[PDB]
RNA sequence: AAGGUAUGUAUCAAGCUUACAAG
RNA sequence: GUGCUCGCUUCGGCAGCACAUAUACUAAAAUUGGAACGAUACAGAGAAGAUUAGCAUGGCCCCUGCGCAAGGAUGACACGCAAAUUCGUGAAGCG
């Protein structure tokens, strides 16, 4: 009668959460604890009916989203996967985690156009800019001169930070793209804070120039100070930028 | 196709649904009837 | 909860006349597997024959593709589960009262009201098909059918209407051999009715009938279509395409793939629309 | 409308990668069911003759586009030579007389159209099955 | 199959 | 359905102000993740209410 | 008339239900 | 079958006219699934001491009632999920 005690274990259980869903049709911590219940029989098709239905009730909530993706993920069903968090990220655009855990899972498999396309989707929403210089973090580690370039002028126009303006010059730092990292820098020095300056633009153009050599240096910082706040400068930086321009140089007699 | 009890599926005839006040009054011309409303300042 | 216009209603069951009266009702009686009210129909098939009248409604008929009170299959005239094994897949449908059962129906009507003119799910596995139920399709079907069930008092011997008892007598019936998928006992009888055909006897060797004399080319069967179809089989040794007798000659390296040919080819490889010519070739030296 | 456009074919293989069937018209899973506006009586009478003797006219519109046979069992159309039912036939065959009292005089012997005609091993298995 | 059915427009870019 | 005759007055006025102002606070806090330990502003409204008539 | 002599389970027939689909 | 017409030649034979397709076919069933009640034996009884009036909410639970009354033990059935606070793991990003 051991099957009989298993079968009668497993109606008990059933019928138990059953009762519970149809009590309390809200309340979804019971959908969860029953479909990962099923999910512990290790091989189902039912804790699936289980989860897809129980998206009927409430589909606004992220939880059983990424629970029942990370189900269908922790096993080899990786078609369905898939085929559930395009679903959940056309249902529910503005949820983060949706779109980086799909964004992940795409990593562990192949960099497939899938998962750049992926990308793309999630770039179209106009988000934040951790999900942003996320994305140009995949194209570096993936080691993209071409696409890091193609996906990153279109960043600029959404996110004018000075922090996101300073690091589009990053072709500097890593390129040294010479001629048209100047015109990235012309694209730094001609928007916005025109007479004002941000007061840090040209405290990182002036250390990329300073690491560059006598070109045209000494215009931004002292020549082209037209542009002042006040002061030109706080007290904290304007002997340390006399002493920023003393040492670096051919240093004539 | 099948509606709900009211429709078909039930011959429960209640009262409170016997055929009462079963035509309308319309507002009619010495009252505010809406073509005296079309134009009014 | 349903009406309708017209039944589905498989050709053994309208009976032999062109010209029938059928009557209808709005509310009939319910269906006998899901309790819906259907709208039952009744006519005469033939002069000598049964009213036959509707037996579940046309929802459970839409599901699985299923005439309207003999329950079989509209395409063939077949069992149902002779078509889903033949046809490899269930679409499964509940068994208890409301366990998932009126919701499933209910929600595959409300599912299926754009279309009305296909089933719901067979309509994809339902175009390849005509290759293992073709061989049974009785078609010109017996109107056994539609004859009046046997009275009782001439089982007993009782029957004072003589003559005009309507409904038959002296068929004794037999208690030995008489639902909707499975399991129906006639259909185990059937299916090893297709597994033991009569084929021709397999000759006491080792597989050296690897040469067979298959023929009746005459302008449809080309050299490629052949040995395109014997190269998902394998490799050739020879072939020949003698046009004398409109035939053709193929081989295989160690028999086997050739073997599943001597089984998809006794009268029964219909590629090119016919009905090829097949009969046992030498292997001998001859 | 135009007699060109409607009947012009169409253009293709056929497509027979269905069955015979579900490539077959339809508009109700079994079959194009129109509605019709025949004479009642020449209904009946048609129906009636197939249902009687086994042969009738046959029904269409746009079967062969010309159809003028009979349909059921054909040569017992020829025998009869095409008569009908509600006809004064050619011979009186195979007639069965029966014996009338239609006095309403006699009790218990008048049967007027009541009247019951002038003609008037198995149970072992019956009593084996049971 | 199996997977859906993937469409794309015949210029643009993928439909979802 | 069924109608609020005078036995279910009482009855029915606490549904309806609790149902009032559960989709209140439902729509008005903030984006914070959970709402109200699932009941308890329900909790402090019954307990204002005893105490208004305790005084 | 209800408002009081609780209701809730587990085995055992008539009441009611179709007299059907069927190699 | 009928009745009428010599209508064609015997009252008889014939011809024409008028009339035009019922039935959930059964007195049965090899029949069929059998739920309610009653019996049997169990379980037994809302609100943090005891005795307790209740009225509600939820739906895959119903009964009585003409019920958009009312009553069926408040008709029954409704239970441990703590969350955010400490900490482990892992991920994404940045310096
Ligand atoms: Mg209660
Ligand atoms: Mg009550
Ligand atoms: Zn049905
Ligand atoms: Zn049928
Ligand atoms: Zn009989």
């Amino acid at each position: 009668t051991d099957e009989e005690e298993l079968n009668d274990y497993k109606l008990r259980k059933r019928k138990t959460f059953e009762d519970n869903i149809r009590k309390n049709r809200t309340v979804i911590s019971n959908w969860i604890k029953y479909a990962q219940w099923e999910e512990s029989l290790k091989e189902i098709q039912r804790a699936r009916s289980i989860y897809e239905r129980a998206l009927d009730v409430d589909y606004r909530n992220i939880t059983l989203w990424l629970k029942y993706a990370e189900m269908e993920m922790k096993n080899r069903q990786v078609n369905h996967a898939r085929n559930i968090w395009d679903r959940a990220i056309t249902t529910l655009p503005r949820v983060n985690q949706f779109w980086y855990k799909y964004t992940y899972m795409e990593e562990m498999l192949g960099n497939v156009a899938g998962a750049r396309q992926v990308f793309e989707r999630w770039m179209e929403w106009q988000p934040e800019e951790q999900a942003w210089h996320s994305y140009i973090n995949f194209e570096l580690r993936y080691k993209e001169v071409d696409r890091a370039r193609t996906i990153y002028e279109r960043f600029v126009l959404v996110h004018p930070d000075v922090k996101n303006w300073i690091k589009y010059a990053r072709f500097e730092e890593k390129h040294a793209y010479f001629a048209h990292a100047r015109k990235v820098y012309e694209r730094a020095v001609e928007f916005f804070g025109d007479e004002h300056m941000d007061e840090h633009l040209y405290v990182a153009f002036a250390k990329f120039e300073e690491n560059q050599k006598e070109f045209e240096r000494v215009r931004v910082i002292y020549k082209y100070a037209l542009d002042r706040i006040s002061k030109q400068d706080a007290q904290e930086l304007f002997k340390n930028y006399t002493i920023f321009e003393k040492k670096f140089g051919d240093r004539r007699g | 196709k099948g509606e709900g009890d009211l429709s078909q599926l039930s011959k429960q005839y209640s009262s409170r649904d016997l055929p009462s006040h079963t035509k309308i009054k319309y507002r009619q011309t010495t009252q505010d009837a809406p073509e005296e409303v079309r134009n009014r300042d | 909860w349903e009406d309708a216009d017209f039944p589905i209603l498989c050709q053994t069951c309208l009976g032999e006349n062109p010209y029938i009266r059928m009557t209808k009702e709005k509310y009939g009686k319910e269906c006998k597997i899901c309790a819906r009210p259907f709208t039952v129909f009744r006519w005469c098939p033939g002069v000598r024959m049964r009213f036959k009248k509707t037996e579940v409604c046309q929802t459970c008929s839409k599901l699985k593709n299923v005439c309207q009170t003999c329950l079989l299959d509209l395409e063939y005239g077949l069992p149902i589960q002779v078509r889903d094994a033949g046809l490899s897949f269930k679409d499964d449908m509940p068994k208890s009262d409301v366990n998932k059962e009126y919701y499933t129906q209910n929600m595959e009507r409300e599912i299926s009201n754009s279309d009305g003119t296909r089933p719901v799910g067979m309509l994809g596995k339902a175009t390849s098909t005509s290759d293992m139920l073709l061989k049974l399709a009785r078609t010109t079907p017996y109107y056994k059918r539609n004859r009046p069930h046997i009275c009782s008092f001439w089982v007993k011997g009782e029957c004072k209407r003589g003559e005009e008892c309507p409904y038959r007598h002296e068929k004794p019936t037999d208690p030995d051999d008489p639902r909707y998928y499975g399991i129906n006992d006639p259909v185990a009888d059937k299916l090893l009715k297709r597994a033991s055909t009569m084929p021709r006897l397999d000759p006491p060797e080792d597989k050296t009938i690897t040469t067979l004399y298959v023929g009746g080319l005459g302008d449809t069967i080309t050299e490629t279509d052949l040995r395109n179809h014997f190269y998902q089989f394998g490799e050739i040794r020879t072939i020949t395409v003698v046009q004398r007798q409109q035939c053709a000659f193929i081989q295989f390296a160690t028999r086997q793939a050739a073997e599943v040919a001597a089984e998809k080819s006794f009268n029964k490889l219909i590629v090119n629309g016919r009905r090829l010519n097949v009969k046992w070739g030498r292997s001998q030296a001859a | 409308p135009t007699y060109e456009t409607m009947f012009a074919p169409e253009f293709g293989p056929e497509n027979p990668f269905r069955t015979q069937q579900m490539a077959a018209p339809r508009n109700m899973l079994s079959g194009y069911a129109e509605p019709a506006h025949i004479n009642d009586f020449m209904f009946e009478q048609q129906r009636r003759t197939f249902a009687t003797y086994g042969y009738a006219l046959d029904p269409s519109l746009d079967n062969h586009q010309v159809s003028a046979k009979y349909i059921g069992s054909v040569e017992e159309a020829e025998k009869n030579q095409g008569l009908t039912v509600f006809e004064t036939g050619q011979k009186k065959t195979e007639k069965r007389k029966k014996f009338k009292e239609n006095d309403a005089s006699n009790i218990d012997g008048f049967l007027g159209p009541w009247a019951k005609y002038v003609d008037e091993e198995e149970q072992k298995e019956l009593d084996e099955i049971t | 199959s199996n997977a859906l059915a993937i469409q794309v427009d015949s210029e643009g870019k993928i439909k979802y | 359905a069924k109608t609020v005759t005078k036995q279910r007055v009482e009855s029915h006025f606490d549904l309806e102000l609790r149902a009032a102002v559960m989709h209140d606070i439902l729509d008005m806090m903030p984006e914070g993740i959970k709402q109200n330990k699932a009941r308890t502003i329900l909790q402090h409204l019954s307990e204002a209410w005893r105490c208004w008539k305790a005084n």
